[PDB]
RNA sequence: UCUUUGUAAAGUGCCUUCGAAGAGUCGAGUUGUUUGGGAAUGCAGCUCUAAGUGGGUGGUAAAUUCCAUCUAAAGCUAAA
RNA sequence: UUGACCUCAAAUCAGGUAGGAGUACCCGCUGAACUUAAGCAUAUCAAUAAGCGGAGGAAAAGAAACCAACCGGGAUUGCCUUAGUAACGGCGAGUGAAGCGGCAAAAGCUCAAAUUUGAAAUCUGGUACCUUCGGUGCCCGAGUUGUAAUUUGGAGAGGGCA
């Protein structure tokens, strides 16, 4: 939702989910809003930095 | 659709002075949003086309439609899904290869 | 297993219908027993009546559309005429439709004249303490009645304009029968080249 | 939210996104027992909007059904019988393969109460479903009023008895025109149609 | 299943109820149905409202 | 009841009225309409003839409610005008107080002319009317006003 | 009779921008069963497989144009 | 080397739950033939008996993807009726509803799909205490692949004013 209001700055999405469905359009929204965005090896790192076991997007 | 007052003919029925009643907010399941609009456009182009879809867009460029009209007829269920099957290939052919 | 001159019956008993033969004994007792609830029922919902208020509705299919019946409920656009909201209304003891639409302005007029009529008659106690007790009317159908709407009058001046109505009616049907067949040969000739 | 792109994306049952996670899927589910229990719902919209929500007590299995017709039984083929009785091949089985995937799973865990469940896969043997199944006994459904419905007594297997989704559409309950002889249950009305009702006094 | 009951038409039970409270009058048939009737006044008679 | 039934009276005699030769047994012809076109064609011919057979076109889902269309002739139609009111619009048979009558709130869809209306202009509200309803009822100096 | 819940919650009016509404499902073909349901009432197996001014229905298959009526593929609910 | 995460196990681990009986009525599955057709094979018997799975004091159904073609009605169930009718049927034997209408009883609704984002506000469990069909403090855990509030189409939501 931040992303489609193009509010959010940066955006990492991680590359470990397991139904990808959940992810796969995080890339091809990001080109569409001007979103930056990276793919990082993690989400379990992701879920480290917000004190949650895993995050999946940050 | 007012009526004459007597009990055949076309617009047969008692006169009433008629009241057109509060619009109903369903009769607009229909109705699309501008999210949905940008959702189904958004899947279109991570999806693209399907085995029978894009065997549609070769029939009307090298059959003309009465035949893939044919085909998308036997493909989804019935005709009238057959005519707007083979329109929305057409908005696919006319939008990007061309202009 | 034919021989008379007698009518061909058609008795459908060829199934194990013995062993599906409802006779009602209990008329009498489930007469005893359902006034018996509505007496409890009385009693339980103390000041209030034992039914809500119906609106006057038009019944349906050309055999009865000549009568007025009692309806189920009040459709928001009745309830919000005569000045109060719906979740209220039903609290108030007033049925509310939200599937039933205002297409006709008599049964409009009737409905909401009821509402006045109802809102003029009952008090509702109010909610901490008071309630001060007055003798419950248990039928609300009593109290305000479907009254049936009169048409006409009894006397009137006979106006003969000179048209017949067996010409009328054979016209309306003679116009109905060929009205696609006129559109098409319309189309036909406006197809002049 | 996301969940509105993937109800559209899992939709695309032919794109090739889908077509190979359904390949992958389809080996996987296949390698594993025939009913098992699953993590986390595979699609967690389609799962959320049959019910679903991600608390304690809320519990996904995976489930294997062999596709095609119900074979009958009476061995050698012979049904003794009128010759229109002797199909033994081409008869259907007047329940879902849904209905008998949520069956078979309620029969696994009887403590839990089937939910709902829906379609995720399938290949030429198998049709592959995942049933959300209710814990009535968890804390966390015997209060939060919107969901302890599901611990009454009166909804005791409600996929075995037909009260489902699938095992009200399979059961033909529908208001309509179309469903004159199962709207409230096919025998429930055959028997008050084909009864002999007479009274005191003989109409 | 078997009828127990018997509808009779309510302007013939009206019929019969009738040509029994007609009947209550003249000692004839008082008499003649049992009813140590004798020795009062009347055929039928009433009485005051005290009762 | 029993006791005033022929099987009292059957009480010591053999075959109780069923006969030493016939000796009445289950299902001699059939079990009910069996056997009409073959062993009992005698008896559907002469007293049902027309029993086998098609005639005509289906109608799928029929509502005898389209339908409706009562009749009504002219024998009687001042039956609906009351009786207090009846002698009363007999007398002062003439136009500007004439008696409206509703024929359909009165239950009819249809009024039929069979017979001699007396000479009272009256006004009636129906839906159909025949040729020759509404020319005695205009002969009476009428007329009929079709409603719905 | 005792706490005051609470710088809480709820309902009503006008203007404006919107208004997310359920997919191997709906629907179609075929097969079997069933129905009063008849060019196929319902259900089920297989094959194909949607849309969004859309979809279902309107008891004769089909094409074209209208109209009317609901809002499916998720769920609860006493009484007769 | 260490600490996670995902997935999968083990335990006489802490706490629970299922089986069986009864089954008149109830929800499904599966499913005959005798019989009738004066034979018999479609049909009928019968969408029944037997068999199997599953509940409750009722069950089921239930707030319309309904009925209609009206001046339109309005959740479900049931009775009178429609009606032995429309229709089905070697159109043979036979079968056979539904809409309207009168009545009994009447009751309504809630999730998914919205960013709380200026603060996961939500919840099980453990332990301590207390006023114990529970509450409060503390702490692990569940949970951001989404628990609360808001909203359910009859609407409703966000801004502005009253």
């Amino acid at each position: 939702a931040l992303i489609e209001n193009k509010k959010a700055k940066l955006v990492l999405i991680a590359n470990d989910v397991d139904p990808i469905e959940l992810v796969v359009f995080l890339p091809a929204l990001c080109k569409k809003m001007g979103v930056p965005y990276a793919i990082v090896k993690g989400k379990a790192r992701l879920g480290t930095l917000v004190n949650q076991k895993t995050s999946a997007v940050a | 659709t007012v009526k004459t007052g007597i009990a055949i003919g076309l617009n047969k029925g008692k006169k009433v002075t008629s009241m057109t009643p509060a619009p109903k907010i369903s009769y607009k399941k229909g109705a699309a949003s501008n999210r949905t609009k940008f959702v189904r456009s958004l899947v279109r182009e991570i999806a693209g086309l399907s085995p029978y879809e894009r065997r549609l867009i070769d029939l009307i460029r090298n059959s003309g439609e009465k035949r893939a009209r044919k085909v998308a007829k036997k493909r989804l269920g019935s005709f009238t899904r057959a005519k707007a099957k083979v329109e929305e290939m057409n908005n696919i052919i006319a939008a990007s290869r061309r202009h | 297993a034919i021989s008379k001159n007698l009518p061909i019956l058609k008795n459908h008993f060829r199934k194990h219908w013995q062993e599906r033969v409802k006779v009602h004994f209990d008329q009498a007792g489930k007469k005893v027993s359902r006034r018996n609830a509505r007496a409890t029922r009385a009693a339980k919902i103390a000041p209030r009546p034992l039914d809500l208020l119906r609106p006057v509705v038009r019944a349906p299919t050309v055999k009865y559309n000549r009568k007025v019946r009692a309806g189920r409920g009040f459709t928001l656009a009745e309830v919000k005429a005569a000045g109060l909201t719906a979740a209220y209304a039903r609290t108030i003891g007033i049925a509310v439709d939200h599937r039933r639409q205002n297409r006709n302005q008599e049964i409009f007029d009737a409905n909401v004249q009821r509402l006045k009529e109802y809102q003029s008659k009952i008090i509702v106690f109010p909610r901490n303490g008071k309630a001060p007790e007055a003798e419950q009317v248990l039928s609300a159908a009593a109290t305000f009645p479907i009254a049936q709407p009169a048409t006409d009058v009894e006397a009137r001046a006979v106006q003969d304009n000179g048209e017949s109505a067996f010409r009328t009616l054979r016209l309306a049907r003679s116009e109905k029968k060929f009205r696609g067949i006129r559109e098409k040969r319309a189309r036909e000739k406006a197809e002049a080249e | 939210g996301a969940y509105k792109y993937l109800e559209e994306l899992q939709r695309k049952k032919q794109s090739d996104v889908l077509r190979f996670l359904q390949r992958v899927r389809v080996w996987e589910y296949r390698q594993k027992n025939v009913i098992h229990r699953a993590a986390r719902p595979t699609r967690p919209d389609k799962a959320r909007r049959l019910g679903y929500k991600a608390k304690q007590g809320f519990v996904i299995y995976r489930v294997r059904v062999r596709r095609g017709n119900r074979k009958r039984p009476v061995p050698k083929g012979a049904t003794y019988g009128k010759p229109t009785n002797q199909g033994v091949n081409e008869l259907k089985y007047q329940r879902s393969l849904r209905a008998t995937a949520e069956e078979r799973v309620g029969r696994r865990a009887a403590n839990l109460r089937v939910l709902n469940s829906y379609w995720v896969n399938q290949d030429s043997t198998y049709k592959y479903f995942e049933v959300i199944l209710v814990d009535p006994q968890h804390k966390a459904i015997r209060r939060d009023a919107r969901y302890n419905w599901i611990c009454d007594p009166v909804h005791k297997h409600r996929e075995a008895r037909g009260l489902t989704a699938t095992g009200k559409k399979s059961r033909g309950i529908n208001k309509g025109h179309k469903f004159n002889n199962t709207k409230a249950g096919r025998r429930k009305t055959w028997k008050r149609q084909n009864t002999l009702s007479l009274w005191r006094y003989r109409k | 299943w078997r009828k127990w009951n018997v509808k009779v038409n309510h302007n013939e039970k009206r019929y019969a109820t009738a040509s029994a409270i007609a009947a209550t009058a003249v000692a004839s048939l008082v008499l003649a149905r049992g009813h140590r009737v004798e020795k009062i006044p009347e055929i039928p008679l009433v009485v005051s409202t005290d009762l | 009841p029993s006791r005033f039934t022929k099987t009292r009276k059957h009480r010591g005699h053999v075959s109780a009225g069923k006969g030493r030769i016939g000796k009445h047994r289950k299902h001699p012809g059939g079990r009910g309409m069996a056997g009409g076109q073959h062993h009992h064609r005698i008896n559907m011919d002469k007293y049902h003839p027309g029993y086998f057979g098609k005639v005509g076109m289906r109608y799928f889902h029929k509502q005898q409610a389209h339908f409706w269309k009562p009749v009504l002739n002219l024998d009687k139609l001042w039956t609906l005008i009351p009786e207090d009111k009846r002698d009363q619009y007999l007398k002062s048979a003439s136009k500007e107080t004439a008696p409206v009558i509703d024929t359909l709130a009165a239950g009819y869809g249809k009024i039929l002319g069979k017979g001699r209306i007396p000479n009272v202009p009256v006004i009636v509200k129906a839906r159909f009317v025949s040729k020759l309803a509404e020319e005695k009822i205009r002969a009476a100096g009428g007329v009929v006003e079709l409603i719905a």
